[PDB]
């Protein structure tokens, strides 16, 4: 979000997902303890 | 995790911890 209120920053996309989750109240670690599972299931859903 | 770095977190009860041992 940073390119949209201000100077684009760099930020590994793995960062990025661990923010949201935060920001919906879950905390990050459980997203990097199944970075490789939640990755499948985004790619299969697009390809659904 | 991926991509984890080494490093050493400090305790900032250790050295209380420390100095009440001596
Ligand atoms: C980040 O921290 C990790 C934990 O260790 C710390 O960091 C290292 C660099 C040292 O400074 C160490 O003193 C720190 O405590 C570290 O992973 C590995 O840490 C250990 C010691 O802590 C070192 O040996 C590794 O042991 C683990 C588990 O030991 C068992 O399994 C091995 C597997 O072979 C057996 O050899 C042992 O006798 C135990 O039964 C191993 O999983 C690990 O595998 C590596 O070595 C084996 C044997 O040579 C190879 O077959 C593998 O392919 C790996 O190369 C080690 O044996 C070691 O310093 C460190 N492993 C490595 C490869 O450096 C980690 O390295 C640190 N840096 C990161 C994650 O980037
Ligand atoms: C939280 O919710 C998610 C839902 O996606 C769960 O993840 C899915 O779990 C199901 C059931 O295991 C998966 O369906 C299986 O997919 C396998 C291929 O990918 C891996 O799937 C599981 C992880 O779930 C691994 O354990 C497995 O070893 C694979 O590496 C298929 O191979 C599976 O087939 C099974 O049956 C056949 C025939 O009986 C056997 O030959 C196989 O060996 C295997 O036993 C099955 O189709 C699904 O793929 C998972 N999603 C994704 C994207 O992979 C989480 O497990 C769940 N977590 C918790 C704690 O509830
Ligand atoms: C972030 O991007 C860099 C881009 O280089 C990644 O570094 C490279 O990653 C690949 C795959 O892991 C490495 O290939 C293998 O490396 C091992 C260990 O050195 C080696 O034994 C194999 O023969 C093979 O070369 C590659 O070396 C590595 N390149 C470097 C360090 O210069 C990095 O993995 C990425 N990290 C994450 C979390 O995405």
């Amino acid at each position: 979000w940073t390119f949209g209120a201000g100077a684009a920053l760099q930020i590994p996309f793995a960062m990025q997902m661990a923010y949201r989750f935060n920001g919906i109240g879950v905390t990050q670690n459980v997203l990097y303890e199944n970075q490789k599972l939640i990755a499948n299931q985004f790619n299969s859903a697009i390809g659904k | 995790v991926i991509g984890i770095v080494n490093n050493t977190v400090y305790d900032p009860l250790q050295p209380e911890l420390d100095s009440f041992k001596e």
